[PDB]
């Protein structure tokens, strides 16, 4: 792919975001979110080969289908009242059919398969962009539209991605699926608190994509996408080791790094509204996910695997590229605990 | 989730089309332009909530005139009466009913 | 009354079919210093009635690995649109007065389109399919390049009505205004029609009886098609007292049109498919989007706009 | 003058419309004549059913598709 | 020689003839002597409905005039 | 909610304009000239009530003006618009462009009889 | 109605025709540089169905902006065409 | 300016049917913006009556509004009659 | 009245209902084709007549042309038949009903009396309100112009990166 | 809401019905997404027409412009698929695993 090509695409697809999240029109945001589509197919489609096609196929099936939910309950919207502006909608099936989709889109439960499928078939810049854009639009358009959702629906949703992100992560052992299960997981743990304080949604957001940047670029930079090609690393730069295990205690959620924030202020204002076995499953339920990180951690950093007889070469040779706000995205990753009230300045 | 910017920069990028009370091209008017007229100068200004509490009766003659509900069951039930009648004989229609009459211009 | 006008309008235009074939004979026949037929009937009057009768009792030829719903629907098809279009076409006075008639031409020419594909796709023949989809690409291409030319014309006209048409072209001719579009108009009707240069088809698998359908679907969508080109572009004078001028002046101009296209086809050799595909693409659709973009500015800048009623 | 002519029509077909709903209602254990069905006063363009509902199908067709039927 | 390709020709041409010309028959025959209106658009079609009440046989084409109102 | 007014049917009676499209477009202009004021009260009316029922008087003074002018038209050129709004008829589009010879003649008895 | 009878009248004669002459005599007893075209012909055609309600646009009193935005639409398609010619997608080699 | 005529000499030989496009192309952009005409073509669409004019309720303060067709105020298509 | 547009409807949802059985690619894709008519008959009968004829060039001419296209150069049961079965079943059942009396069981609540009882009696004059409003995409809609045309352009882009292949 | 619209909703639901069970082929997956789009297109004509909303009479040919672009591209993806693998079944997309 020609450089202008990859950065107009690219461009195209924040112009989609963009448009979504600016627009006040329905037809607007679905032309936002066509164009998004139609940018991004290839993205995941740069490096070509078969399983980079079929990854590319199955998310243009789901994210076809979930346009057509979203404009038939555009239409219906319309057909009981008349307006186009993105309100609190005026019917409750085309508040519902609104839901279903927009969870389509952002990969909640139990529309998650395609999540860790793509995740895969598709590299590891391809699968950072999809996971933080793909999701950063259709959790602007559930905030705009948040005094409408069913707290049941949505509420339900939330618990079942969690506990599918926590099993899913449990068992696998490839590190795109691992994160990609991670992603569900948390963009649960953001739609249950949505209903409630969409500022405390945006929060998780923002946390949620620093530690997944910073995670995603590790992995880059040591060029690992498996457990055992992760174990060789401590050969050869073991201060990315660290980092990596820093960022794995982080995204657990594990005082007093960063990634508790969002979970303590998400169950302080879901047991504001006199919510208290709904915040207590989810703690509890994020103790998968923080085993299965304590798990990669343990095979990187925390133990020497046995390494190979090229790595000699390896160390005789050094990295060239350089990753691009990799420190910023560790340390506010990490050590931005002291500074949670600046949630008054998100709000 | 919503940048405001349209509000921010003066710009009309769809809010010409949000509204079908808006300016329509020769002044065309909508099929129920009064009826959103008042409902947006109802709901104006007081929020959501307050908007869905108090201007019951603005929404739904909105939506009455939008969707014709309640005139269709009226229409149906008039029609089923006629009918139940006509049945029995009992009730005849008039002459410019029954297709004997001379329209006006 | 409505039945007899559309009686009217049908057989006549089946019988100008069959004397076109006979009178492109004789053409080409007296191009090439032959004489054509003359044996037959008198000066060769009998010849389009042998050929349907011994068309009619010939024997078909159906392929066994065919499916007969395609096969049967495929000339039904091009038939009924081929008489189809000629309902909308004033003159004087169109059979369906439409206010959009322009383009239920347009959706009635690619819907026609489907008849190629269709009967391709019935012989289950791996060739007659090839075929088949090169004369589709084809056929769709010169379809752009004439959806594009005709929205260039009739911004001069102001709608997109036919008698809107004769009223502007009361004065002068179309052909005057805007030539160059009425010569890739032409070649790509031409090539819509598949006639020479553009035969790449001809140039199988149905005979007898559903073959003379294909033919008088293709000459009739020939016949529709010149007579277009001379409303469009050779407009006549109309008297509303004395239309049987206007229908004379309309006839003798489609004829000298249809005469044109069997000239054409005697003169001219064949072109190759990728070389008149590269026709297109990289000649006509420049210069026909060049020629939109002037038609477009041409009635802002020189205050002409032609009036909607 | 179309403008009148058309008011005037409308009336009397309402007028009309409105005499023979109340000559058919009349053993509706609860049916009020002429009741409208919005809460505003303000007057509501009548609708095709309303004016065309107990009148002939010819009349009906004419008045439905009569424009656009019309070639 | 060439003047042989005029018979066929002249067929074509009279048959091309007929659509035109029996259209046109038509319509003058079933308006009453008169072309056939064209409703375009709505206001069109309410003057061909008022000019059919104001008539009163049925027809549009029956035109009334000044004898009529008075 | 409330029952809806509607006027009987014996204040919806007065005497219909009875000519066709062509006599009526024969004569626009002039009468758009002439009964400009009644016409205008009326469209005014209509504007401002929103209502056909408050308009009802209106609507009758455009009436008897229109047959007011029909007959001051009778009176004096009634051969001349005869044959203006004959040659209107015929075509199919009530053009004026076919009829410039009609129109002149008619003008030309109006502006010197009335 | 007129129309729907006009085409019944059409189809109704056409297989009749096809089945008088199909049973007179029966009395007894992927190529990629194809596909390339279909996509570019859609694409343009949806650019044509963009560009088709340009008659009534131009009797709006907003002339400029109108013809800005039918140039516009116009140079986006020129545009479309000559990537695709310098791209080599209309390119019959092989 | 050898190179950009040299450049034209070729294209007029090599590509005719593409010089002629684009020139065509640019006369269709610049002509309207540098004519006197689109401003009459801009009045001739405004003066088109499509709806009623519906009249104003007077008030004895609008001396520019005519209270008869025919009068002498109000907007004039003499322009357009000799046009 | 005689139910046309209701016909009309029914056909349009016998027709899906085929096409979404789907005996093969090719018969579904003729089945497509009939149901876009039979919705185009529906819009020209309402009185889109544009915007019907837009749906039948752009829908049939080209977008399901090119389907037809690819499956032809591709060439590559009990279940069809139940499920076409079914959807009868259950389309036939929907039409009884609501013919029968309002069906407000479904999730939405329908009465049935008339496509021209649903009709308006106002009427424009000397111009089309459909295509003064379709026109009207140049003096307004400005914003929707310039986003599509950019979105047909990467399209166009798009579809030269993906077939590329390497 | 009359009974039009109910068979338009019924329409999409069973076009929706029909993309969620696959058979054997990934084109009759794209022309149930097709049907859905027509179905669409209706309703929201409809209810434009019906309310003489003049100024959403553009909103559906935007629909069905953006609409047949997807179409274009899936078609390309199909194509795609089928040169890898030699059929366009939906079986052979089991590489990625969950
Ligand atoms: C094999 C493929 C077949 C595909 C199609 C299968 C289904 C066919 C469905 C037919 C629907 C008919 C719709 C029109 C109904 C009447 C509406 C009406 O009055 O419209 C007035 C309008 C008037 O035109 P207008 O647009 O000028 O209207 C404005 C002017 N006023 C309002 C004054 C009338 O008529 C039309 O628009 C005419 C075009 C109709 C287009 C639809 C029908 C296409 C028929 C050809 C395709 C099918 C051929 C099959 C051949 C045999 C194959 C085996
Ligand atoms: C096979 C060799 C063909 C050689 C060329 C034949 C056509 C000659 C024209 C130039 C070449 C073709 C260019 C494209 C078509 C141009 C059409 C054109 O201009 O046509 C001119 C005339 C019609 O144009 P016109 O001059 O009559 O129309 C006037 C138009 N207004 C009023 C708007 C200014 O048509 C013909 O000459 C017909 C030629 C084909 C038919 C040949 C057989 C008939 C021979 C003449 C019979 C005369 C009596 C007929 C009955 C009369 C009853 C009252
Ligand atoms: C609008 C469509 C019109 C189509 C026709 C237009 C042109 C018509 C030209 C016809 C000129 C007359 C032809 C006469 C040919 C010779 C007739 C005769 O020789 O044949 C007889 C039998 O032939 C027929 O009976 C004559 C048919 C004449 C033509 C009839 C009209 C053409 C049919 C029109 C069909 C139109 C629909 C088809 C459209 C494709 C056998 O006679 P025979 O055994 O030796 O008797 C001994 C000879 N003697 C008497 C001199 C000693
Ligand atoms: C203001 C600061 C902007 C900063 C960001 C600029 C870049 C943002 C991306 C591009 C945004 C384009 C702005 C579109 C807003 C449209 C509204 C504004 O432009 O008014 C229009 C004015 O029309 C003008 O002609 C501008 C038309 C749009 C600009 C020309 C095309 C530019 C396309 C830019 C993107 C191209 C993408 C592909 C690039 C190759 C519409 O006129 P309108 O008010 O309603 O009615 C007529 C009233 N008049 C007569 C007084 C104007
Ligand atoms: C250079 C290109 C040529 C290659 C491609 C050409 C393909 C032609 C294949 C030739 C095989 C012949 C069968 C295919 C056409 C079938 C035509 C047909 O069905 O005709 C039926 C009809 C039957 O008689 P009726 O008219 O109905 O009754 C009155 C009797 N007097 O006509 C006949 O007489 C034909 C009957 C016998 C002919 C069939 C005998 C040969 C069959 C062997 C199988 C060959 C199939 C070919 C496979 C093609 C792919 C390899
Ligand atoms: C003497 C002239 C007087 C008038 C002069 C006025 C100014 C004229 C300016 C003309 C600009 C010059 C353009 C000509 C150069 C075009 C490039 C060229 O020469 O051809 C190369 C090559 C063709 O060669 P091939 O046969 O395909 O391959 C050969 C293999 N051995 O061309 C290309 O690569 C494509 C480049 C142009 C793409 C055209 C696509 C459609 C664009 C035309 C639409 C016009 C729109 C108008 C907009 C104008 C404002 C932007
Ligand atoms: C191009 C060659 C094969 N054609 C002919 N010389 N005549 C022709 N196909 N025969 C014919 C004549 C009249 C009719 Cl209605 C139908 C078919």
């Amino acid at each position: 792919m020609n450089p202008i090509i990859y950065t107009t695409l690219i461009m195209t697809v924040m112009s989609g975001t963009m448009l979504v999240m600016i627009s006040s029109h329905w037809l607007l945001i679905w032309i936002g979110f066509e164009m998004n589509l139609l940018a991004m197919i290839p993205v995941l489609m740069k490096n070509f080969n078969p399983r980079a096609t079929e990854a590319a196929t199955k998310y243009f099936l789901t994210q076809a289908t979930a346009s057509m939910m979203l404009m038939m309950a555009i239409i219906i919207n319309l057909l009981y009242s008349g307006q186009w502006t993105i309100t609190k909608m005026f019917n409750p099936v085309a508040m519902t059919m609104m839901t279903m989709a927009l969870a389509m889109k952002l990969g909640l439960s139990p529309f998650h398969f395609w999540v860790p499928e793509v995740t895969q078939g598709i590299s590891l810049q391809a699968g950072l962009l999809l996971l933080t854009w793909q999701k950063l639009a259709p959790l602007s358009v559930l905030c705009q539209i948040s005094q409408s959702i069913n707290p049941n629906l949505m509420l339900t949703m939330a618990m079942l991605s969690i506990l599918i992100g926590g099993w899913g992560g449990l068992n696998q052992t490839q590190l795109r699926k691992i994160m990609a299960y991670s992603s569900i997981a948390h963009m649960g743990w953001m739609t249950a608190v949505l209903p409630y304080n969409t500022t405390m949604t945006i929060l998780n957001l923002l946390i949620y994509i620093t530690m997944t940047l910073a995670m995603f670029m590790l992995l880059i930079h040591s060029s690992a996408t498996t457990t055992l090609s992760l174990s060789h690393t401590w050969n050869k730069m073991p201060v990315i080791t660290s980092l990596m295990m820093v960022t794995l205690l982080s995204m657990g959620g594990l005082p007093p790094l960063s990634g508790f924030m969002p979970k303590w202020m998400i169950i302080q204002e879901m047991t504001k509204n006199e919510s208290i076995i709904m915040p207590t499953l989810m703690a509890m339920t994020a103790l998968l996910n923080l085993y299965f990180y304590m798990r990669l951690a343990y095979s990187s950093s925390l133990t020497m695997f046995p390494s190979t007889n090229n790595m000699k070469m390896k160390w005789q040779f050094e990295h060239t590229k350089q990753m691009k706000l990799l420190p910023t995205m560790i340390v506010l990753s990490t050590l931005v605990l002291p500074m949670t009230p600046a949630l008054s300045s998100l709000n | 989730p919503f940048f405001d910017v349209q509000k921010r920069l003066g710009l009309d990028l769809d809010r010409w089309m949000t509204i079908q009370s808006a300016e329509q091209p020769h002044k065309i008017p909508g099929r129920c332009h009064a009826f959103e007229k008042e409902w947006i100068e109802c709901a104006h200004g007081i929020g959501g909530i307050r908007a869905e509490k108090e201007c019951k009766i603005e929404f739904d003659d909105f939506v009455e005139c939008l969707l014709r509900q309640k005139t269709m069951k009226r229409l149906s039930a008039i029609k089923r009466q006629r009918d139940k009648l006509i049945k029995e004989g009992k009730y005849t229609p008039p002459p410019h009913h029954l297709g004997k009459e001379d329209p006006r211009p | 009354m409505f039945m007899i006008n559309i009686l009217s309008l049908i057989i006549p235009i089946l019988l100008a079919v069959a004397f076109l074939t006979l009178v492109e004979r004789k053409v080409l026949g007296y191009m090439q210093l032959r004489k054509g037929p003359n044996v037959v009937g008198p000066y060769g009057l009998l010849q389009p009635i042998a050929d349907a009768l011994k068309l009619f009792t010939k024997e078909p030829l159906r392929p066994a690995t065919s499916s007969i719903s395609m096969f049967i629907i495929a000339p039904i098809l091009a038939l009924s649109l081929a008489l189809t279009m000629w309902v909308p076409l004033p003159m004087p006075y169109p059979l369906i007065n439409m206010n959009l008639g322009v383009l239920f031409m347009l959706a009635m020419s690619s819907l026609a389109v489907y008849s190629i594909l269709w009967s391709g796709w019935a012989s289950n023949s791996k060739y007659a399919l090839i075929g088949a989809l090169r004369a589709v690409a084809q056929t769709i291409s010169y379809e752009v390049t004439l959806a594009i030319i005709l929205l260039s014309v009739l911004l001069m006209n102001g709608s997109y009505t036919l008698s809107t048409l004769i009223t502007t072209q009361e004065h002068i001719w179309m052909i005057f205004t805007s030539w160059p579009l009425a010569m890739m108009w032409f070649i790509s009707t031409l090539a819509e029609t598949n006639r020479a240069p553009f035969d790449l088809t001809e140039g199988v698998e149905y005979a007898a009886g559903p073959f003379a359908m294909f033919f008088m679907a293709e000459y009739a969508n020939i016949i529709m098609m010149n007579a277009f080109t001379a409303i469009l572009f050779l407009g006549a004078s109309h008297d509303p007292h004395t239309p049987e001028l206007y229908t004379i002046n309309f006839v003798l101009k489609t004829l000298a049109l249809t005469i044109t296209f069997l000239w054409i086809r005697a003169s001219y050799p064949r072109f190759r498919y990728d070389q008149l595909m590269h026709l297109l693409w990289k000649s006509f659709l420049p210069l026909t989007l060049a020629l939109c973009m002037w038609h477009i500015s041409l009635p802002i800048m020189t205050a002409s706009i032609p009036p909607q009623s | 003058l179309f403008q009148a002519e058309k008011d005037r029509r409308v009336l009397q077909m309402l007028r009309e419309n409105l005499e023979e709903e109340a000559i058919i209602m009349k053993d509706v254990p609860d049916w009020k004549v002429g009741e409208s069905v919005f809460h505003t006063t303000r007057w509501v363009t009548p609708m095709m059913g309303e004016l065309y509902g107990l009148r002939t199908n010819e009349e009906i067709l004419s008045a439905t598709y009569g424009f656009i039927w019309y070639t | 020689m060439w003047f042989e390709i005029l018979p066929g020709i002249a067929v074509m041409a009279a048959c091309l003839f007929i659509p035109g010309m029996a259209t046109a028959h038509i319509h003058k025959f079933t308006n009453g002597g008169k072309e056939k209106r064209v409703a375009h658009f709505s206001y069109q079609w309410n003057l061909m409905e008022r000019d059919r009440c104001i008539s009163g046989v049925n027809r549009y084409h029956v035109t009334k005039g000044l004898e009529n109102i008075d | 909610p409330g029952i809806v007014e509607l006027p009987t049917l014996e204040d919806l009676k007065v005497q219909e304009v009875k000519v066709s499209s062509s006599v009526l477009k024969a004569a626009a202009h002039h009468y758009g000239a002439q009964c400009d004021k009644p016409n205008k009260e009326f469209m005014l009316c209509r504007w401002e009530e929103k209502d056909p029922r408050r308009c009802l008087e209106e609507g009758k003074l455009v009436n008897q003006c229109a047959l007011d002018f029909f007959r001051q038209i009778k009176r004096h050129c009634a051969e001349p618009f005869t044959e203006y709004w004959t040659c209107i008829d015929y075509s199919g589009l009530q053009l004026f462009r076919h009829c410039r010879k009609q129109q002149a003649k008619f003008d030309e008895c109006v502006l010197d009889k009335l | 109605m007129n129309i729907m009878l006009t085409l019944l009248t059409n189809v109704t004669l056409a297989s009749l025709l096809v089945l008088i002459a199909f049973w007179l005599p029966q009395l007894n007893a992927f190529s990629m540089k194809f596909f390339l075209v279909a996509i570019t012909f859609l694409l343009f055609d949806l650019e044509i169905a963009l560009l088709l309600p340009l008659p009534w646009a131009s009797q709006t009193n907003n002339l400029k902006t109108m013809l800005t935005m039918a140039l516009f639409l116009l140079i986006l398609l020129a545009a479309s065409l000559a990537y695709e010619w310098t791209q080599k997608g209309l390119e019959w080699a092989e | 300016a050898g190179r950009i005529a040299s450049f034209l000499k070729n294209a007029w030989a090599k590509e005719p049917v593409l010089v002629a496009s684009f020139a065509i192309g640019g006369l269709a952009i610049i002509l309207p913006s540098l004519s006197p005409y689109t401003n009459y073509a801009i009045r001739i669409n405004r003066a088109t009556p499509y709806n009623y004019p519906v009249p104003l309720r007077d008030d004895g303060n609008m001396p520019d509004v005519p209270s008869h067709p025919q009068d002498p105020q109000g907007p004039s298509l003499e322009w357009l009659k000799n046009l | 009245t005689m139910y046309i547009a209701f016909i009309l409807s029914t056909i349009f949802v016998i027709g899906f209902v085929g096409f979404s059985s789907k005996p093969s690619p090719i018969y579904g894709g003729l089945g497509l084709i009939v149901s876009g008519g039979v919705g185009c008959g529906i819009v020209l009968n309402f009185g889109g007549s544009f915007l019907g004829l837009m749906v039948f060039l752009i829908y049939l001419g080209g977008m399901l042309v090119v389907f037809g296209y690819t499956t032809a150069m591709a060439t590559e049961n009990k279940t069809v038949f139940g499920a076409f079965v079914s959807g009868l079943m259950m389309e036939f059942c929907m039409v009884y009903y609501a013919l029968k009396e309002e069906e407000v069981e479904i999730i939405f609540k329908f009465n049935g009396l008339g496509d021209w009882v649903i009709y308006d009696t106002g009427d424009s004059g000397f111009f089309s309100e459909e295509a003064m409003g379709i026109a009207a995409l140049y003096s307004y809609g400005t914003w929707l112009v310039i986003v599509t045309g950019w979105s047909l352009l990467i399209g166009v882009v798009v579809i030269m990166e993906i077939t590329r292949g390497n | 809401m009359p009974l039009v619209y109910m068979n338009i909703i019924m329409a999409f639901a069973i076009a929706l019905a029909g993309l969620l069970m696959y058979r054997s082929h990934l084109m009759s997956s794209l022309l149930c997404l097709e049907g859905m789009m027509l179905s669409l297109f209706i309703m929201s004509t409809l209810i434009i027409l019906n309310t003489h909303f003049t100024l959403a009479n553009m909103m559906p040919i935007i629909l069905l412009v953006f609409a047949a672009c997807e179409a274009a591209l899936g078609l390309s993806l199909l194509v795609m698929v089928s040169n890898t693998y030699g059929t366009d079944y939906v079986q052979n997309l089991n590489l990625l695993q969950c």
